[PDB]
RNA sequence: UCUGGGUCGGGGUUUCGUACGUAGCAGAGCAGCUCCCUCGCUGCGAUCUAUUGAAAGUCAGCCCUCGACACAAGGGUUUGU
RNA sequence: CGUUCAUAGCGACGUCGCUUUUUGAUCCUUCGAUGUCGGCUCUUCCUAUCAUUGUGAAGCAGAAUUCACCAAGCGUUGGAUUGUUCACCCACUAAUAGGGAACGUGAGCUGGGUUUAGACCGUCGUGAGACAGGUUAGUUUUACCCUACUGAUGAUGUGUUGUUGCCAUGGUAAUCCUGCUCAGUACGAGAGGAACCGCAGGUUCAGACAUUUGGUGUAUGUGCUUGGCUGAGGAGCCAAUGGGGCGAAGCUACCAUCUGUGGGAUUAUGACUGAACGCCUCUAAGUCAGAAUCCCGCCCAGGCGGAACGAUACGGCAGCGCCGC
RNA sequence: GAAUGGAUGAACGAGAUUCCCACUGUCCCUACCUACUAUCCAGCGAAACCACAGCCAAGGGAACGGGCUUGGCGGAAUCAG
RNA sequence: CCUCUGGCAUGUUGGAACAAUGUAGGUAAGGGAAGUCGGCAAGCCGGAUCCGUAACUUCGGGAUAAGGAUUGGCUCUAAGG
RNA sequence: UGGCCAUGGAAGUCGGAAUCCGCUAAGGAGUGUGUAACAACUCACCUGCCGAAUCAACUAGCCCUGAAAAUGGAUGGCGCU
RNA sequence: AGGGCGAAGCCAGAGGAAACUCUGGUGGAGGUCCGUAGCGGUCCUGACGUGCAAAUCGGUCGUCCGACCUGGGUAUAGGGG
């Protein structure tokens, strides 16, 4: 019901945040974000909570060479909450989902953002801790 | 050849010569549609920025994920004492326009407002309307004023009275207090005369015109910044590394053809000083100022409800480039227009406000008061005094 | 408006200012202000550092 | 002459992080002298504690002073229905 | 052809056109030189409309859709390979439409490619040498003139001066999307599966701003530290800003925050009354609804365009304003 | 395609490519700072270039006009770009 | 890089400002070559001591391969004539 | 009158050779709709009302559709019914 | 300049029945490596481009005991060197 509000989002394309779930990938080659129309020369760019598009660059080789939907779980840019705390993570950091927003994976290592707990149920319920 | 990849344009055209403003004080392009039902008021007002800070508050807008959750917001003080009508100036529709048709000043007129009318008053005699205050006793000349004002009964439509600031009240230097013309919105002309000539040389303050959780318009002139390249200005993209003759600029100005740089071309030039007209921007505050009974009325500005402190709006060591706001003011959300110091228009809007998010009653929880000269962590200096203890300097 | 201590310093922390780190341990800290948050980067133990609260608490300043 | 604006000073604010000096039974050890006492005394000795959130800067485009000091109708060129 | 049915969508055999974003013809212009490809950057136009608004069509149940109309307001992206144009692939998207401006744009760049001289290879040549065959190395000049544009002083007028004002004319701006709700509802055998009004936010664009977060930092602010140098201490300095922590103010970032509006005429279209044509017809006279259009509003600038009001040279020589003659 | 040398090849190369790690304002996306300029002033003081000149739309025209035709229009003298 | 001896007056001028463009330096949040014909440019690395050192090889090399750790100040000890 | 060819179904009706008589006031061995095929529907001859012209096929004048380009624009301009 | 690598020869010790082999030293080879002066001149396609300069400047670079650099003297002269 109530939509997301913007945040500061300092994941452009090119970036491989380390996958925080347990399917055996290490990392995110994020080689694009849903839901970007863009600009001319504009990197498009994922914060947290955002949905992108990933490669994985290192893991298991079942996931190699290929391309998987992804969250970015925590962002080491600092965002903005609306209550006025600026909110960094220490860093970048993501997980291997399905199209529908289910988790491929099954438990979160580390602390999820509620910016991507709220608007990401399935992931909020394999996170152990919250912002 | 067509442009390859395609991309919208830089800056708006709808804005520009892009000069440095004539005015200073920002000019009320218009005034709302006077109703000739609802009673008479004032539609402006002529404040001062002198700074911004935090607010903290609960916010109403059910939907949102921030429904009911404390919100922190930025706003603007902006240090409005109140103004001295001084005048009134009939208008006339004609098909050429609309015609000021007559000015009848007031008696008195104060030396903060007489100032305006010479570039040098050390050097002037200071013999404006001295002639003129000579009507306002005798026979004669009331009867001639009552002509007038009989005159803008019968023929005129607009009226605006004209007002000017209090620059005694202020801490900025200048004692040349501005002028301005204020319209009249509401009965009939007779009646909306009357009003303005019962008004004649009285004070009035800020809250007479507006009132809280009120969408206004801000109207004022841009903080200035000289000349400055295209980069700056229009915000082209910088050419790259490589470029041999400079790389803050635009590479193609225009086609051959049209054998002319048109005007919708980016060039370098003045940036800033503009004049801008930012509208709804939302009254959170109306502040008090101090004020005696028995001793200062420090409170009644920066406490609230929740807060029950001791605090002005002033912060630890005062605005900065500014004061002490020892006056009324009010405090909108968000930023607004030009400097610290600046005159500022403001005006009531010109739109029928009917939208959630503008007829939003504001509760404030906390006023931040901690200096902005530095990263300020106390909010009064008898908290500060507190935690830090005593020190050398006892 | 539930007012905050500095992870490092120990004043306050008013709604508006500073900033809160999440480290990947799963504990979070707050900040006054980016010289406390580059102390504690760094490193530095604010029990030695003067200014602090943990400090004069340490060298029973005051009292 | 709303006596004013200015310089200096004083507060406030704030930045940095605790000055010099002095004292110490603090100080890894070492030495000189002896009362060869090794807590003897005296010296060297990074650093430490205390004095000390000290010192220092803070409009030059921060805020208040009404404390001290002078200085404040002065000059030149103009323009007429 | 489309089960059936020439024309929902198509369309053979024939035929009539437009277009100059293809390539040819041609050689009128330029050989006392008009800088020869592409990319970058920037502005503007066109429509032969991909999306977006409003609509007619279907072989349109819904969803998805192709066909057509008004229409160019607003958009039309990120990459891998290639010097490329072109091409292709991945990804996102509402959509990844097509062009023009000396095949826009070298005193704007770049110079990867063509296209001197150095060299290699292949094929051809007795050979010097040749090759829209491959390769590698190879100088990218000048603006202070005039205009144009950008901003900046001014100009004639109004007796002089100041004021607060009006407004001729120019410019002009907002955009599209998601989620929730309607609703697993209409529609449908089911599978699937809408929409209007609301509500919450976001894209791109625009205009600001610095409370806060971040950036800068020679306040050369305050520590800390290298080498040297004032006999040492203390206090300092030098090393083109010695170096480094932290850093006020000030600039400043979708890297922080705020704001972005209302009408009118109508177009396509669908309608009314209604003849022409004893009926019927949106039309012929007459009337209605009607839009990302257009015109204005708001918004920016303000005319060899005006306005009301103020004060109008005590003087040491003054000089003027009215009035009447 | 074999001393018009063929195939090879450690070491070496301001030689020609391709990828990876690191690193970065190359970029997303630009920003702030410093010095010397440019700027204004005193003094000093060149050059290239120059038919006349210098606002546009369209027309025709040696088939892309500053000048011609028809329209739009036109306001001293200048400054930085 | 700083200093004495000796030598100079900043390289054919001065002053006031601190705009845009530059020339020469720096710094940048998050990402890290997504830029571009091409990592061009800048950045990383750098000294020493102690470990540790691959493929390949003409057995000489490769080799500072790579990859690691340490480094200051102070007060002592031992070892070298 | 399931007329005949066509069976895959065409008793008027995907198509094609046929293609007349009766009743007749008069209805084609059938214009279509639609059917597996019928059915059902729909398309002359005649009346009832109303009250003088009505209707078809060609043809050529003006006007209109056909009729899309990139700086803003040209029956020469203003304009003109 | 100053460093690095450490070739032959030489010493000792250990093994070997012999052949000879290992270990530690010493020794200081080389159109050897780094790197100054010197000589050069890669890239920035940087500065400059009516220049400081009719080819210069800055950083970055190649080489730096050898086919090394370099003064003076002397030889070769135009279809000739
Ligand atoms: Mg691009
Ligand atoms: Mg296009
Ligand atoms: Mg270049
Ligand atoms: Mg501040
Ligand atoms: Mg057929
Ligand atoms: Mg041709
Ligand atoms: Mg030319
Ligand atoms: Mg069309
Ligand atoms: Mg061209
Ligand atoms: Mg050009
Ligand atoms: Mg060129
Ligand atoms: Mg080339
Ligand atoms: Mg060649
Ligand atoms: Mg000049
Ligand atoms: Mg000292
Ligand atoms: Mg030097
Ligand atoms: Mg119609
Ligand atoms: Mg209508
Ligand atoms: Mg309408
Ligand atoms: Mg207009
Ligand atoms: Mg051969
Ligand atoms: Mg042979
Ligand atoms: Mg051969
Ligand atoms: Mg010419
Ligand atoms: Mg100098
Ligand atoms: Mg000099
Ligand atoms: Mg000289
Ligand atoms: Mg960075
Ligand atoms: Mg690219
Ligand atoms: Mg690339
Ligand atoms: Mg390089
Ligand atoms: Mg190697
Ligand atoms: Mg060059
Ligand atoms: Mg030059
Ligand atoms: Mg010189």
């Amino acid at each position: 019901s109530g939509a997301k509000f913007r945040i500061s989002l300092g994941l452009p394309v090119g970036a491989v945040i380390n996958c925080a779930d347990n399917t055996g990938a290490k990392n995110l080659y994020i080689i694009s974000v849903k839901g970007i129309k863009g600009r001319l020369n504009r990197l498009p760019a994922a914060g947290v909570g955002d949905m992108v598009m990933a490669t994985v660059k290192k893991g298991k080789p079942e996931l190699r060479k290929k391309v998987h939907p992804a969250v970015v779980i925590r962002q080491r840019k600092s965002y903005r909450r609306k209550d006025g705390v600026f909110l960094y993570f220490e860093d970048n950091a993501g997980v291997i989902v399905n199209n529908k927003g289910e988790m491929k994976g099954s438990a979160i290592t580390g602390p999820v953002a509620k910016e991507c707990a709220d608007l990401w149920p399935r992931i909020a319920s394999n996170a152990g801790s919250i912002a | 050849s067509h442009r390859k990849f395609s991309a919208p344009r830089h800056g708006s055209l709808g804005f520009l010569p892009r000069k440095r403003s004539s005015r200073h004080r920002g000019k009320v392009k218009s005034f709302p549609k006077d109703d000739p039902s609802k009673p008479v008021h004032l539609t402006a007002f002529l404040g001062y920025k002198a700074g911004m800070t935090h607010i903290v508050r609960e916010v109403d807008r059910p939907g949102s994920k921030v429904n009911k959750k404390e919100v922190v917001e930025a706003v603007t003080i902006v240090e409005t004492p109140p103004m001295v009508v001084v005048g009134i100036v009939g208008y006339v529709e004609t098909p050429r326009g609309l015609r000021t048709f007559k000015t009848v000043f007031a008696e008195h007129i104060s030396d903060e407002c007489k100032r305006r009318f010479y570039k040098n008053w050390h050097k002037s005699k200071k013999k404006a309307f001295t002639k003129y205050c000579k009507k306002w006793q005798d026979d004669a000349g009331k009867r001639q004023l009552d002509k007038d004002f009989s005159s803008m009964k019968k023929y005129c439509q607009v009226i605006r009275v004209l007002a000017h600031t209090q620059m005694r009240l202020l801490p900025l230097r200048q004692k040349k207090a501005h002028l301005m013309e204020i319209q009249v919105n509401g009965g009939t002309v007779a009646e909306k005369l009357d009003w303005a000539r019962e008004r004649l040389e009285q004070q009035v303050p800020v809250s007479q015109v507006f009132g809280q959780d009120e969408m206004i318009d801000v109207i004022g002139v841009t903080k200035g910044k000289g000349y400055k390249g295209v980069t700056s200005r229009w915000h082209t993209k910088k050419l790259p590394r490589k470029t041999h003759r400079g790389l803050r600029k635009v590479a193609c100005i225009g086609a051959w053809h049209p054998a002319r740089v048109a005007f919708s071309v980016a060039r370098a030039g003045q940036k800033g000083y503009h004049h801008r007209t930012e509208i709804n921007k939302k009254i959170y505050k109306i502040g008090q100022g101090y004020l005696i009974k028995d001793g200062k009325l420090i409170k009644n500005n920066a406490s609230t409800d929740y807060d029950l402190s001791d605090k002005s709006i002033n912060p630890l060591g005062g605005f900065v480039h500014y004061g002490e706001v020892t006056n009324d003011f009010v405090m909108l959300k968000g930023c607004v227009v030009g400097t610290k110091k600046r005159v500022l228009t403001l005006r009531k809007s010109l739109l029928v406000q009917t939208k959630r998010r503008a007829l939003e009653k504001i509760d404030l929880k906390f006023i931040d008061t901690t200096s902005k000269f530095g990263h300020g962590r106390f909010q009064t200096v008898e908290e500060k005094k507190a935690f830090m203890g005593p020190l050398k300097k006892d | 408006m539930k007012v905050e201590l500095c992870s490092f310093s120990g004043y306050k922390i008013y709604p508006g200012h500073g900033r809160r780190y999440a480290r990947t341990d799963g504990k979070v800290f707050q900040f006054l202000n980016a010289k406390c948050e580059s102390a504690f980067l760094s490193k530095r133990n604010p029990r030695q550092i003067n200014w602090t609260v943990l400090y004069r608490r340490k060298h029973k300043k005051g009292q």
